């Protein structure tokens, strides 16, 4: 009798988690199906306060909630948006670091072009280090 | 008649100093000027010690010591290895928390266990570890932003509902914000008494932060972009200080601009006897940028040219008013 | 009996708590009923003047944190 | 202005005489490009935001310069 | 468990320097070669290593499909709540355990019951049979 | 079914049944990331339809034993 | 008596449902008054002060509704860590069905909290958990109440149970000479109001 | 195909070169989306012939 009401929100919610993990996975393709979930649960539980974790088992409420984080642009809700970029930066960061480790000869020529615009103070920072 | 009395873990040094600070910085009241001494030790130790990656070892120690048991060992032996090799790889330049790695391993055993509700011992094991990383998943760094970002908004929430029109009519909105209880009201009422003291002090949080902000973060700049709007006599410098933040993103305010004059100057200057930076000398004297901060600091730097160059522009930057018909550097006794 | 400076200190905090007792009790009047009290009455800053042996004990007591 | 007015607040506190023709002198020594009359509105907005405060401060005289072209 | 697997290396005409294969097989003497969790798990997991290198998987199939079973602890103690015990053909409502007897499996996650009074006797209606034997379920 | 990339919630409605191969081939295990299963008060699912479970579990013992106790 | 079913509200429930008397409050009153969360809500319903907890302000023959009741407890470890921060450390993790010092853990910092919550779970499994502010060292006083089935509830005198060693009540005293005469008239009536209500 | 770990042809050097060349463009390309990483990358990037390599940037 009431399974439909339940199932609608449930199916739609299965999708949002799937939808966002593809976005994180898009942010970093090497990521496994499983670990993204923990990150998601943690990002879910973290943003709303660890206190709002329990809400996760309510299909309907999260449907309403996830969209506001994703949908409300340039608020204080663009947290996950900032967060997914970090993994993208981290995965990207790993590649730049990794390629010279794998390919140190590329470093010298890569840096001159890579370093070619940054602030002059930052040019100063390379000299200090 | 008179009397004076001299009369008086790193995991806690972070947290403890902060707990003292949130009572300090909720708006308790500052007794004297002398406070302005107290915060520098607190806050450089904090900012510097919050970057310091020897905190997480004690933070992964301390939760995981009191929850060493009740644990599923597959996930535990993997994670407990990697704290050990958080510890071995510490003091590297490129050490970040292995959040997904520790998280994923648990999700190896969440992949098989987590579908079953067999899990309330496990719940406190699949939560307690994800909560260790939850302080620190985006490193000390997203969080060290977030936390200072939260507390600044803490100052704000209390003090924004408080004043919107005038104190008297507004207090009924305060009365009505917490109709049921008034204990929350008491910290509220108590907090806003020393706002004017508080207001300079907000700058402190941002001040050493902003010391190396200059390209920080939009979600933050959003919160920051709120700050320029502050519309009151007392909070008008502070409001304007957002602008000081908003500009230094271009034109910074720390040792890097000490480096910038160092950089430009040593690079620009000929460092033969010619020393022809006349355009830059007039650019010093027709400088959109103010160049009295460090340039005076350097015309007595250890570098004989920087003596010479910086020194004569300082002369020239003094006597921009008078007419100079001769300026020769001499180099005497030695 | 006490040690003078503890005496002076705990003195200060005995006088303080008492001064504080008033300030606390003054809060309970105005806010329970809803009177919009002026900040000052809550008294962190306390001034205790305690003359022992004619030579005065000079004190202030400021509530610094709950 | 607030820092100054804090100092000058101390000036009230320290000694009171009913000061009368208080002066603010600002020398903008850089050389920007702009027009004069929206600048005049700019200084209007500036001085106006503090109203009674000026009368407490007893502000009667103010000079700035700013080089333009 | 009812499944065995090995890695084999041999030199063959087609691969004179050598080739690898995986051989998996049921043992029809062990549970008519049925597929218990251990049989499924060795086979699956053995293949997982095989697949990593892209190399072939050989399976010897002689079996009775997935493992089947019932909870032994209950066989010797379930009771039938007959419409009338003195005549079974008047139908039964449910199966049950006496309360002392229930109070023993109850600690052990064997069945789920609720206490009930019915037809005079006090019964523990079996709602789910969980089964101490691992491997006989979905 | 292995290639599905978005949520699948499976529900066995009342008085229906799904057995052995049909259950095996639609279990959520192939893609736990994306499959989910739901059951009605009136649903059922097993390795084997009744004759074959029974065929194994309808040896001498079960008829006599069940009457005998 | 104490322990076992002395705090199990089902005992008078089934006994009353079966016409068997219970020499103690009935099921409804025992849960709504024996359980600290529910009792604090009842105390709040009676207008009696309670120490700061997740359910300050809550109120509604009485029944504590799950929606009102659900604010006083911390459904999981996650809900607990948040509750502890508002009041400010040190806090107490307390099993709401715990009697005689059963199901109680002291928390000094957020890092120790998860296990202390886990200890309370292991100590009292199935019982909801709440977090409350640990008051400063004060006097712990008790009022002995006696109420009939018609609305008459009285005060006799009190007992001091401030004196504890390793969570065991060690010394008791009767009367409470410490309180101010004016304060004593109010204290007798409040204890009586909660029972009568 | 047959001589594994033998002597390589002219194009074989080229094929490694496109592969080598292609990885190099990615770091260049990677900074384009995220130029802020450039500067910090240098300390890490320099671990090869480092003193000469730091010098080359200063000359330019």
């Amino acid at each position: 009798k009431t399974s439909r009401t339940f199932f609608y929100w449930r199916l739609r919610r299965l999708l949002l988690e799937d939808l966002v993990k593809k976005k994180i996975h898009n942010a970093n393709p090497e990521l496994t199906d499983g670990q993204i979930q923990a990150m998601l649960r943690r990002w879910f539980v973290e943003v709303e306060g660890t206190v709002k974790a329990y809400v996760w088992d309510n299909n309907k409420d999260l449907a309403e909630w996830l969209e506001k984080q994703l949908t409300e642009e340039d608020g204080v809700h663009s947290v996950i948006e900032e967060n997914i970029k970090c993994i993208s930066r981290d995965y990207v960061l790993k590649q730049i670091r990794s390629l010279v480790q794998a390919n140190p000869e590329v470093a010298m020529d890569s840096i001159i072009h890579m370093t070619q615009h940054i602030s002059p103070t930052q040019r100063a920072e390379v000299i200090r280090i | 008649h008179t009397g004076s009395l001299p009369r008086i873990k790193l995991h806690r040094v972070f947290h403890y100093v902060l707990d003292n600070l949130v009572n300090v910085m909720n708006g308790y009241c500052l007794p004297d000027p002398f406070f302005s001494s107290k915060v520098k030790d607190w806050v450089e130790r904090l900012m510097k010690t919050l970057r310091d990656p020897s905190l997480p070892l004690l933070e992964l120690q301390d939760i995981m010591t009191s929850v060493s048991g009740r644990i599923p060992p597959n996930v535990e032996k993997s994670i407990k290895k990697e704290m050990a090799q958080y510890a071995s790889n510490i003091t590297s330049v490129l050490c970040q928390f292995p959040s997904q790695q520790i998280a994923n391993i648990l999700d190896s055993h969440a992949a098989t266990l987590n579908r079953k509700s067999e899990r309330e011992v496990f719940f406190m094991n699949t939560q307690s570890i994800v909560q260790l990383v939850q302080r620190y998943r985006s490193g000390i760094r997203g969080h060290m932003k977030a936390v200072v970002m939260d507390l600044l908004r803490q100052y704000l929430r209390v003090e924004t509902q408080f004043q919107n029109g005038h104190y008297d009519k507004c207090v009924f909105a305060l009365r009505e914000e917490n109709k049921s209880d008034m204990n929350t009201v008491l910290n509220y009422i108590f907090s806003h008494a020393q706002v004017t003291k508080k207001n300079l002090l907000v700058t402190m949080l941002i001040d050493q932060l902003c010391g190396r902000d200059p390209t920080l973060t939009d979600e933050l700049l959003n919160i920051l972009t709120e700050l320029t709007q502050l519309s009151k006599t007392t909070n008008a410098k502070v409001a304007l200080r957002a602008r000081q933040v908003l500009i230094a993103s271009h034109l910074p305010s720390y040792e890097l601009r000490h480096n910038q004059v160092e950089s430009i100057f040593l690079s620009a200057i000929d460092m033969y006897g010619h020393q022809f930076c006349i355009e830059n000398l007039q650019k010093l004297i027709l400088s959109e940028t103010s160049i009295f901060d460090v340039l005076p600091n350097f015309f007595y730097h250890s570098n004989q040219v920087v003596r010479m160059a910086a020194l004569e522009v300082y002369v020239r930057r003094a006597y921009i008013a008078y007419e100079l018909n001769s300026v020769q550097h001499r180099q005497l006794k030695d | 009996r006490p040690d003078t400076m503890l005496g002076v200190v705990c003195g200060a905090l005995h006088v303080a708590d008492v001064s504080l007792r008033n300030s606390v009790s003054n809060f309970l009047h105005s806010l329970e009923r809803g009177q919009v009290l002026p900040a000052h009455t809550l008294l962190n800053t306390v001034d205790v003047e305690l003359i022992y042996e004619g030579v005065k004990y000079v004190l202030k007591v400021t509530r610094q944190s709950p | 202005l607030l820092e100054a007015m804090d100092e000058l607040e101390v000036a009230f506190n320290n000694t009171n005489v009913r000061t009368d023709c208080n002066h603010i002198f600002l020398n903008f020594v850089p050389t920007v490009i702009m027009d004069p009359s929206k600048i005049e509105e700019s200084v209007r907005s500036m001085v106006m935001r503090y109203g009674s405060r000026l009368w407490k401060l007893r502000v009667l005289q103010a000079e700035l310069k700013i080089n333009i072209r | 468990i009812g499944m065995v697997a090995w890695k084999m290396t041999f030199k063959s005409p087609e691969y004179p320097e050598g080739r690898d294969i995986i051989v998996i097989g049921n043992d029809i003497t062990y549970r008519i070669g049925s597929f218990g969790p251990q049989e499924d798990l060795l086979f699956l997991r053995a293949s997982e290593l095989a697949r990593a290198e892209g190399i072939p998987r050989i399976y010897v199939s002689a079996n009775s499909g997935a493992r089947i079973g019932l909870a032994e602890e209950i066989r010797h103690m379930f009771h039938v709540a007959w419409v009338d015990p003195e005549d079974p053909y008047k139908g039964y409502r449910y199966l049950y355990l006496t309360p002392q007897d229930y109070k023993r499996v109850s600690a052990l996650n064997s069945v789920h019951c609720e206490h009930v009074e019915d037809e005079g006797e006090s019964r523990y209606k079996i709602t789910d049979i969980i089964g101490k034997e691992e491997g006989i379920g979905p | 079914l292995r290639e599905c990339c978005q949520p699948v919630l499976v529900y066995i409605p009342p008085q229906a049944e799904l057995r052995g191969g049909s259950w095996v081939v639609i279990d959520s295990s192939i893609n736990p990331r994306h499959m989910e299963m739901y059951a009605d008060r009136e649903s059922r699912g097993s390795v084997l339809e009744p004759e074959g479970t029974v065929e194994i579990k309808f040896r001498r013992k079960d008829l006599v034993k069940t009457m005998r106790r | 008596g104490w322990g076992h079913a002395s705090e199990n509200p089902k005992l008078p429930e089934l006994l009353l449902k079966n016409g068997i008397a219970f020499m103690g409050p009935p099921s409804q009153a025992m849960w709504a008054l024996g359980d600290k969360i529910a009792s604090s809500i009842v105390a709040q319903t009676a207008g009696i002060p309670t120490l700061p907890w997740s359910g300050s302000g809550l109120r509604v023959i009485l029944n504590v509704p799950q929606e009102l009741y659900e604010k006083g407890y911390v459904k999981d470890v996650d809900d607990g860590l948040q509750a502890a921060e508002e009041v400010g450390y040190p806090v107490m993790i307390k099993a709401s069905e715990g009697g005689g010092g059963k199901g109680i853990r002291k928390v000094n910092n957020a890092d120790d909290f998860p296990n202390l919550f886990r200890q309370v779970q292991a100590e009292v499994p199935g019982s909801p958990i709440f977090v409350m502010r640990l008051a400063k060292q004060s006097r712990h006083l008790e009022v002995q109440i006696l109420a009939d089935q018609y609305g008459n509830a009285i005060s006799l005198f009190g007992r001091d149970c401030s004196v504890q060693r390793r969570h065991q009540k060690i010394i008791e005293e009767a009367p409470a000479t410490i309180a101010t005469p004016a304060v004593f008239e109010h204290m007798e009536q409040c204890a009586v109001k909660l029972a009568k209500m």
